[PDB]
RNA sequence: UAAAUUAUGGUCAAUUGUUAGUAUUCAUAUUAAUUUUUUUAAAUGUUUUAUCAUUUUAUAAAGGUUUAUUUUUGAAAGAUUUUUUGUAUAAAAUUUUAGGAAUAGUUAAUAAUAAUUUAUAAUUUUGAUUAGAUUGUUUUGUUAAUGCUAUUAGAUGGGUGUGGAAAAAUAAAAAAAAUAAUUAAUAUAUAUCAAUAAUAAAUUAAAUUAAUCUAUUAGUCAGAAAUGGAUGCCAGCCGUUGCGGUAAUUUCUAUGCUUUUAAAUAU
């Protein structure tokens, strides 16, 4: 969630919520510090993201054109054998 | 020609998935499960048969 | 209530558990006596170091079981207190005599359960004798003196800070580990020193330290000091 | 042969499966399979002038 | 499948025997081979010997295979209507699949995923996908288009040649416009006073008699759109002298006076001396016929309060870069062309100057 | 019509394997990753000020319980299962050890009281 | 959007959402109890089977010891083992090209396997979470930053395009004698 | 023949082997150094880092040598007291070595890296082994104690008695008595040493 | 097997019923003497059935309900239940 | 056959290679994470792996499709699998040929334990099991004074006809007594008595 | 454990190797037909439903399955089953809808034997040319009106016949003789 | 209209009732189930926000449907200075009742038509519509086997029509926009329909952490196992032929004796 501390500005209310989410400069300052580290975090988590991406790409692209290669000469020879079955017919 | 034969739970004795993308395309079945009304009961029917059996082609 | 009926863990040390109607009811009809072929004292001769392992005091009081009338494989569990390590626990002779079995302390009492005494590191009364009082005193610390460095043995200690008494292991003490084995937290040493209560307030000096220096602290300090001819292989990014 | 299918009988379950038997299914040629009877003589006393508009 | 108390997908893959504590056979300490052999194991029917599932049932000639040849050919078709969907799918993600998330690698990706799925990738994915590899400056990729295209046997137009040059001339490769040329572009003729202009499309396009339909086996009706069949009716609105100042271009770049002056000296003769050919429409598929829209909703001018914001309805930050302002190469008289073709031969100079 | 009940009781012996009862290397986790106490603040100096602190929800109803532990340490070194044995409720006992783990993370038991 | 909400399990956006790897088993004694890692969609349904775009694998929470393997003096073998299936060509597709989520404890596996840096979750308590000035920072990058083109070449190979044709490949595949 | 379709160009690839291509190689994917005894990896990688690559597997090998020379020095002589209750057992060390050629020989666990390390790991002492086995063989046959589980005659009653490992004690079954030395056991011994 | 016999138990193995009447009928020859029939009552789905059984069953201090469950064929023609035990 | 057939022993093993680990970002601050109590095995599965037909195929150390197992230790490295390992994640195989010296077979008198064999409790003495017809036991490591050739395999693939069958009914219906072939075994007395046995 | 004897089990929660994790659905369990209604009064005219009837479909025996190979497919190649049908043209009362008597398959697994049964379609037909007893060829298209979805793709055989039947003000066809029968005696004399 | 061999290959189909002249899948058998037994569930307070508001949070209530249920990306995923696209709502197959008759806001053309547009209309005996029963097309049991016999559950119209999509009025066990938490899997005593517990049911002892439990039935003519005592076509037994007529190895009772040991009995 969105932590709602109790120094955060009171908002006096009787017909709503009692605590209203603006922050002392400090908490300002803190959240931006731990967010940096998260930052950190994230910023080598998508690095992977995408390098995985190019990776799956890239074997795509060399598995899918074997399976071209040997697919094509498999249909090629079906083909073959049959204009051959025709001419015998 | 038994009882553990007629368990398709097995993998073995399942004809396998990949069928149904070599039909209708591949990973053509990710757009189906995104799909509103799934799996109650129906689902976009999964078409596996074995391909030499194939009333289209042969 | 309902989940009283569920089975406990028995995890790999344990064999058979004995905890259905089925499983008690050929064991009920075994009825023992002692003769002279049975007992244990009878057999001192070999066993000698089981008789002296036993509570004398305690097994009469709660199991109202003399010491004449154990028998050397006895399946009793009557209470026992190590002689080497001096920590009580209850199990039955039948164990100790069959296979060795005895207070859990002692069973990692060596550096590797793998291997027994296959270690060559020295005793702790050599490498570090200044352990040897840190000792929470039982009388035994001679015994506890004798123990690998390396040793895994789970030792109690007086905290030096609060005077209290905690649990760690020989080998996080010191922190030296075998060749081979898992290496341990490189600040073990220093965190292991105090209490788990204690431990704080010492180890969050240097970090203060640092961040007073610099005004900024990265646990990446230590590392980047590590940097301050490797052979590598050739690369298809060309 | 489950007992509840059907009649109380068994021969009853086997009654109405000639009605599922692939040969025995209604064509051009057998029709009206099951009240063959209520259709019966229907038409003795209807008088139909057969359809000719060619001379 | 998961999460249910009866779910069979963790079980469908091999795994080793788990002890870790008591199972009810008290697995921890117990040594399970006789129950391992008559209990867990599955069994063909209760009571018979153990089934079993291991490498040693199955025969030797399992690993004799080499690989995908357990695929037999599969002619998929599908309605008319679905071709067109389909191909436009195709094209549009070969053009971008992803805004800026799109690797300049993935068009080539989604050309090869349209052979994998049964369909005839025609020619505009073709030109599209060359344009697009080498306009992200990746000219290897495009060649391998090319090769894709030319193991699929598919003859190329001469848009397709045209495209393949450019990829060639920008590549500095002499080496492969040459085979290209030898195979493909030779009987490529130019239009004179006895030519006709541009050729009327005479394809007929492919139905079946009634006895066709019936006594011909089942292939022999099996239409795929391929690419093949008007390959004549791509060309015949005459596209010759841009191949012809390609090759020209090509035979420059890669260092050889004769060839090219061969080619130029053609080409030119042709320009002075023969008629213009009648220019190609726009290719509906390649670039879209605008759709009407009213520009009434658009975010002003000046909707932003800090900047001029360019807007649907009229462009009010001013060219970015010049254009020339020339139509498209092939709007040109025969005249024009011999000019441009010049400043073509120029302009590739000064690249081969750069490189 | 089977009135008869099974034809044989299917039962395997009990063997003890060797195998199975060869020693195992082990490790303590507080070997790989030292635990520790953090020491109380001005915030939270007793461990009564923080179960009053940790005191949010209706339903969590944790100051209400501070009979039940010692001391400061005593919080710290409870578990689940050892705080279910001193007969506190479900979710009170996932908000306070929840809590604690919070502290130990850098993350003091401040949060605004939504009882009203 | 529901005008009554469900209220025990809420998500965040509309349902189905962007798919998420989750960890999900029935719920049993613990003595047997696995997992399952699983790509399926934000918002799932009774059975979980609905919304389920691909099965990654079993993963069983009991350490094992190693029956399968001979009895290894080795000290570091014979701590008990933990086993784990993961399907990976699966996993590089959904995180890398169709760009999931993940939930907190399939990171961890994930982590120890390898595939991932460990979590965001995973917390020595010893260490504080650090601090951070840019006028300190700025001296560190402005001591060590690599040369441009030799960073652009590296996001190149990283994320674009990895394998490259050598001169001899190229002067291998072009054309020779009769159509050169 | 020549009536309802053209004939498709893909046939042509049939009778020329001009068209069949492979754009890529084998591992250019990504995947090239797969094979680690390849000469292609042995290239890239340079012997150094090979031998970097491969230490874990000798010291593996080097670890099963190690465990198999101290049991053979504690065990040597076959039948003292090693310990508190627990004496000396040749059949220890046998059914360690037999744990070993298991490794190796095996159908089941079939690990067989560990023989490719010999020529190095192991050490020269031990390469006469069975040697070694025959001299416990004789160390064996003394008088004090049992033929079959060797334990003293005069501080046991039973074979068996006070061993973790012994075979002779099974869970529910019965104690055995000692057995006597004399022309049985003797040409037992006999025919294990042979 | 006769299955037309179990007609009220209507699926299921055992009934339970409330006592109305007990009288006497005599068997098949040639098989003399009195069978003791209980005449009995229950209630499906808001019907309430007379059902009409043997009784075999051993009665104590006064009870209302027992327990019906099906049988072989008895020497009384025409009751097919029989008694279990009297609640 | 040792000096004409060196190939049917094998010599030769795909070696235990330790993997490069992925570089933490994070640093100091998660270096902790991968290190842990145990050894955590993954071995991949997939629609192109985990097939038994295949199984040769995929341990193949030429095939570069070669199924991926990988292991962390608990110091937080992380080693390719011993052949054991990666044998472990097929369903079970048995080798055994019949063809030179006798395999060892399951079910057997001195194999199967009592309850199995017998419907009591008998007692495993490696004295003079009366039942078993031997007069006595010494109970050597199996393996270690035999010739290794010997040793051949080992035979589940059948019914073990005194412990379970298939298709259980019982022999005569009456007298009431007797029951399926699987059911051999003695009277239990009326009520049991304890005899004291220290003795 | 679907292969362990009911005396053999031990855990009800996993399977220890492999195999099919199966749960029993209880199949014997005596289930009843209950009488509601008087055998004189059935509150339906054409049916009497007396005992427990047979539900499903494909789970009816006997087994009765559809079979994708017949003549259509035999000739057809289709790109969704039923996209091609063949079949004659049965009456035109309707602008620009030709109706299409059709005929398909079923296989009996257990007899192992095939079945041919028929079904109608409204094709459409711009252009009317379709003469009732026409042997058209018909697909599948986009939604036209309420019910038909298939159009006349061929005109396989003309009627020639009826078209110069048509031509001299006649209808197609004769107008069948009778209708639907009756459960009642018509007399109509003279 | 000829044999075949470079020899066991391409990996297991195998049926067990003691009956009573004979004809006919029909009592008493095994396996699977219901009879049958608290070891796997769980408690209420969803949550932010700019304040009487506005953002996030989309298929378990019932009714009874057999020519029946069908769909997008505009939400999120999602990468980026602004515009950008096209593909969808449609169909085909499989559909139950012992004794069988008509159904109906109704077909098709026109068109952003017509409570009275135009027409020789549409559904049905190749079984309709009403009406009964019933939760539809990878799940079970038996079996050597084409079969027979199960499979839950979940989509119930509109009426200011919000939303990308109505799936929108208790009944989670889906972390829901700051790392709440992962030393966690334990949840006390409730429920719904499930989830098979007599887990070495009897002699040498549990390489524990000692926690839950104190646990028994049947037969005794035929067919393993009998004697006394009553009773006298009675009382009663009855899976079945049948038994009971002062001598009942078939009833009742007492005592023994028999069993191949998760029970008899009922469905
Ligand atoms: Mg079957
Ligand atoms: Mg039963
Ligand atoms: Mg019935
Ligand atoms: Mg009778
Ligand atoms: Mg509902
Ligand atoms: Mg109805
Ligand atoms: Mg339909
Ligand atoms: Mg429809
Ligand atoms: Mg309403
Ligand atoms: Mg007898
Ligand atoms: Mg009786
Ligand atoms: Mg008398
Ligand atoms: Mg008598
Ligand atoms: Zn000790
Ligand atoms: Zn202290
Ligand atoms: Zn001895």
């Amino acid at each position: 969630r969105q932590i709602r501390p109790y120094y955060n500005l009171p908002s006096k209310s009787e017909h709503g919520r009692k605590m209203t989410g603006f922050l002392t400069p400090y908490r300002h300052w803190m959240w931006k510090q731990n967010e940096l580290w998260r930052n950190v975090h994230e910023a080598q988590f998508e690095h992977l993201r995408r390098v995985y991406k190019r990776q799956w790409l890239e074997s795509f692209r060399v598995n899918a054109d074997e399976y071209i290669y040997k697919y094509n000469i498999t249909k090629a020879a079906q083909l073959a054998q049959w204009e051959c079955e025709m001419k015998e017919q | 020609s038994f009882k553990y034969a007629t368990k398709l739970q097995h993998d073995e004795m399942r004809q396998p998935y990949y069928i149904h993308e070599k039909r209708y395309g591949i990973f053509s079945n990710e757009r189906n499960i995104a799909k509103a009304r799934r799996g109650l009961p129906f689902i976009t029917p999964l078409y596996t048969k074995h391909m030499n059996l194939w009333d289209t082609d042969t | 209530s309902r989940w009283s009926s569920v089975w406990p863990n028995m995890r790999y040390g344990s064999m058979f558990l004995s905890y259905s109607v089925g499983r008690k009811l050929p064991m009920k009809g075994v009825n023992w006596v002692t003769r002279d072929s049975n007992r244990l004292l009878n057999f001192s001769n070999r066993y000698s170091a089981v008789i002296s392992d036993i509570d004398v005091k305690r097994t009469e009081e709660e199991l109202n079981v003399a010491l004449s009338d154990i028998r050397w494989n006895d399946h009793r569990r009557i209470y026992w207190k190590c002689s080497f390590c001096g920590s009580s626990y209850r199990k039955n002779v039948s164990v100790r005599t069959k296979y060795h079995a005895g207070c859990n302390f002692c069973k990692k009492k060596y550096p590797s359960e793998v291997r027994g005494e296959q270690h060559g590191s020295p005793p702790v009364s050599q490498a570090a004798p200044e352990l040897t009082e840190q000792l929470v005193d039982n009388g035994k610390r001679d015994n506890l003196a004798t123990l690998a460095v390396t040793s895994k043995f789970y030792a109690e200690w007086t905290c030096r800070g609060c005077g209290g008494s905690y649990r760690s292991t020989i080998r996080s003490r010191t922190g030296q580990v075998e060749a081979g084995q898992c290496t341990l937290h490189p600040d073990i040493v220093a965190w292991s020193a105090y209490c788990p209560s204690c431990s704080w307030r010492p180890n969050m000096v240097p970090i203060a330290e640092e961040v007073s220096r610099s005004g900024q602290f990265l646990g990446l300090e230590r590392s980047m000091e590590e940097l301050g001819p490797i052979p590598r292989r050739k690369r298809l990014a060309c | 042969i489950a007992h509840w299918y059907c009649g109380h009988k068994f021969r009853h379950r086997f009654m109405r499966d000639k009605r599922f038997h692939p040969s025995l299914q209604a064509s051009h040629d057998a029709r009206n399979r099951f009240s063959k009877r209520r259709h019966f003589k229907t038409n003795r006393w209807n008088y139909q002038q057969a359809y000719r508009d060619m001379p | 499948k998961v999460d249910s108390f009866h779910a069979n997908t963790q079980y469908q893959h091999a795994w080793p025997l788990l002890s870790h504590d008591d199972l009810g056979n008290s697995d921890q300490s117990n040594n399970t081979k006789n129950i391992m052999y008559s209990m867990y194991m599955p069994k063909r029917n209760k009571g018979t010997a153990p089934w079993f599932r291991g490498a040693d049932t199955y025969s030797v000639k399992y690993c004799e295979q080499g690989r995908y040849e357990y695929q037999r050919y599969l002619m998929i078709n599908r309605f008319p209507s679905e071709y067109k969907k389909h191909f436009l799918s195709f094209l549009s993600n070969i053009r971008m699949s992803s805004g800026s998330a799109t690797i300049p690698q993935e068009a080539l990706h989604w050309l090869l995923r349209m052979i994998v799925d049964n369909f005839n990738p025609q020619h505009v994915h073709y030109i599209a996908a060359m344009k697009t590899l080498q306009s992200a400056g990746e000219l290897d990729m495009a060649r391998d288009v090319w090769k894709i295209m030319e193991r699929q046997q598919t003859w190329p137009c001469t848009a397709t040649i045209c495209a393949y040059l450019d990829v060639c001339v920008e590549a500095g490769e002499k080496t492969w416009a040459m085979e290209a040329w030898n195979r493909y572009c030779t009987e490529l003729k130019f239009l004179e006073p006895g030519e006709v202009d541009p050729k009327p499309i005479s394809r007929v396009p492919f139905s079946l008699t009634r006895e066709e339909l019936l006594y011909l086996p089942k292939w022999k009706k099996h239409f795929d759109h391929d690419p093949n069949l008007d390959v004549m009716d791509l060309n015949r609105f005459n596209r010759t002298r841009e191949v012809y100042l390609r090759m020209a271009q090509v035979m420059l770049a890669g260092g050889e006076r004769n060839a090219f002056q061969h080619f130029f000296t053609k080409l030119e003769e042709a320009m002075l001396n023969k008629p213009t050919p009648v220019p190609e429409p726009p290719n509906p598929h390649l670039v879209r016929r605008p759709r009407w829209a009213p520009y009434e909703h658009c975010k002003s001018v000046h909707h932003s309060p800090w900047r001029l914001q360019n807007n649907g309805r009229a462009l009010a930050l001013g060219p970015p870069v010049t254009i020339e302002d020339e139509m498209q190469s092939r709007f040109f008289s025969n005249d024009q062309f011999l000019v441009h073709s010049v400043k073509e031969v120029l302009r590739i100079v000064l690249q081969e100057h750069k490189r | 019509d089977q009135t008869y009940g099974p034809h044989k009781s299917y039962k395997y012996t009990y063997m003890p394997d060797p195998r199975k009862l060869a020693p195992i290397e082990t490790t303590q986790r507080s070997e790989i990753v030292p635990q520790s106490i953090r020491p109380p603040t001005s915030y939270v100096p007793n461990h009564e000020t923080f179960l009053e602190r940790a005191d949010i929800h209706r339903l969590r109803p944790t100051s209400d319980f501070k009979a039940s532990f010692k001391d400061w340490n005593d919080l710290f070194t409870c578990d689940k299962r050892q705080l279910r044995v001193r007969g506190i409720p479900r979710m009170t006992r996932d908000a306070i050890r929840t809590a604690v783990q919070a502290f130990q993370n850098g993350n003091p038991p401040e949060r605004f009281d939504t009882k009203e | 959007a529901r005008a009554v909400i469900k209220r025990r399990s809420p998500q965040l956006w509309g349902a189905p959402g962007a798919p998420i790897i989750r960890m999900r088993g029935h719920h049993v004694v613990w003595k047997f109890q696995s997992y399952d890692l699983v790509v399926e969609h934000t918002h799932k349904r009774r059975n979980s089977d609905i919304r389920l775009l691909h099965y990654l694998g079993k993963h069983c929470p009991h350490p094992q010891k190693s029956l399968w393997s001979p009895d290894t003096p080795v000290a570091q073998d014979r701590h008990l083992f933990m086993l784990t299936t993961v399907d990976i060509d699966a996993f590089k597709y959904w995180f890398g090209v169709k760009r999931c989520r993940l939930s907190m404890k399939p990171w961890a596996l994930l982590a120890k396997a390898g595939l991932l840096p460990p979590s965001l979750t995973q917390n020595s308590k010893i260490m504080p979470k650090p601090l951070f000035d840019k006028e300190s920072l700025m001296r560190y990058y402005l001591a060590n930053r690599k040369d441009e083109d030799v960073m652009a070449r590296e996001k190149y190979l990283n994320y674009e395009n990895s394998m490259v044709k050598t001169e001899e490949e190229r002067a291998a595949e072009r054309p020779v004698a009769p159509y050169l | 023949l020549y009536k309802g379709i053209p004939r498709p160009a893909i046939t042509n690839l049939h009778y020329e082997p001009a068209w069949r291509y492979t754009l890529y190689q084998a591992g250019a994917h990504g995947a090239q150094l797969s094979n680690p005894r390849s000469p292609f990896t042995a290239k890239v990688l340079g012997d150094e880092l090979m031998q970097v690559r491969d230490i874990k597997s000798v010291e593996h090998c080097k670890a099963w040598f190690d465990r198999l020379q101290y049991l053979i020095n504690l065990h040597y002589e076959a039948v003292g007291d090693i310990g508190e209750f627990k004496s000396r057992h040749t059949r220890h060390v046998h059914e360690f070595f037999v744990a070993f050629h298991d490794a190796l020989s095996s159908l089941d666990f079939r690990d067989t890296y560990l023989f490719d390390q010999f020529k190095a790991v192991r050490p020269p002492e031990l390469s006469d082994l069975f040697g070694i086995f025959l001299e416990m063989e004789a160390n064996y046959v003394h008088e004090d104690y049992c033929p079959r589980c060797s334990l003293p005659y005069s501080t046991t009653r039973y074979c068996g008695e006070g061993d973790v490992d012994t075979p002779f004690r099974k869970h529910r079954g019965r104690w055995a008595p000692h057995q006597k030395w004399g022309r049985e056991w003797y040409d037992v011994v006999a025919r294990r040493a042979e | 097997l006769f299955f037309l016999r179990m007609w009220f138990l209507y699926g299921c193995c055992l009934r339970f019923v409330l006592f109305v009447l007990c009288y006497y009928m005599s068997p098949r020859l040639p098989s003399s003497g009195n069978r003791r029939v209980l005449y009995a009552v229950f209630y499906l789905y808001n019907f309430v059935w007379m059902l009409r059984c043997f009784f075999c069953c051993f009665i104590g201090l006064v009870m209302s309900l027992f327990i019906i469950e099906g049988g072989g064929f008895v020497d009384l023609p025409g009751v097919k239940y029989y008694t279990r035990i009297v609640s | 056959y040792r000096r004409m057939f060196p190939e049917m022993i094998g010599r030769t093993g795909e070696p235990v290679q330790q993997y490069g680990q992925m570089p933490i970002w994070a640093g100091p601050h998660r270096q902790h994470a991968n290190k842990s109590e145990h050894n955590w095995m993954f071995a991949e599965i997939g629609v192109n792996v985990g097939h038994e037909a295949l199984k040769k195929l995929e341990l193949d150390p030429t095939n570069e499709k070669r199924r991926r197992f990988v292991i962390r230790q608990p110091d937080g490295t992380l080693r390719s699998a011993k052949m054991s390992e990666m044998r472990a994640w097929y369903w079970k195989e048995e080798w055994a040929d019949f063809r030179f010296w006798a395999p060892q077979m399951e079910w057997g008198i001195e194999n199967t334990p009592s309850q199995e064999q017998y419907q009591e409790h008998v007692p495993d003495t490696t004295d003079a099991d009366f039942r078993k017809q031997r007069r006595i036991q010494s109970r050597p490591v199996k393996w270690f004074y035999e010739s290794h050739y010997t040793r051949t395999g080992s035979f589940a693939g059948f019914q073990p006809l005194r412990f379970m069958q298939r298709r259980t009914e019982r022999e005569v219906r009456w007298p009431d007594v007797i029951n399926a072939a699987v059911q051999i075994q003695k009277r239990k007395p009326a009520a049991y008595i304890f005899k004291a046995i220290p003795e | 454990p679907w292969w362990n004897f009911q005396t053999e089990h031990r855990q009800r929660c996993v399977l220890m190797y492999g195999g099919a994790r199966t749960k029993n659905t209880h199949n014997a369990n005596h289930r009843v037909f209950i009488k509601k209604y008087k055998r004189n009064a059935f509150p339906n005219r054409t049916r009497h439903h007396w005992a427990v009837s047979m539900t499903g479909v494909l789970s009816q025996r006997p087994r009765r399955m559809p079979w994708p190979y017949d003549l259509t497919s035999l000739i057809f190649n289709q790109p969704r089953q039923g996209s091609d049908k063949i079949g004659y043209v049965v009456g035109t009362s309707m602008l620009k809808t030709a109706v299409v008597a059709t005929n398909h398959m079923v296989y009996y697994p257990k007899f192992n034997q095939r079945v041919s049964r028929t079904k109608r379609f409204f094709a459409h037909d711009e252009d009317l040319a379709c003469v009732e007893g026409d042997l058209v060829h018909i697909k599948q298209c986009r939604k036209i009106s309420k019910y038909k979805h298939y159009y006349v793709f061929s005109i396989l055989e003309p009627n020639v016949e009826g078209r110069e039947r048509l031509k001299l003000g006649l209808k197609a066809v004769p107008p069948p003789l009778f209708g639907y029968p009756v459960s009642r005696r018509i007399v109509k004399l003279n």
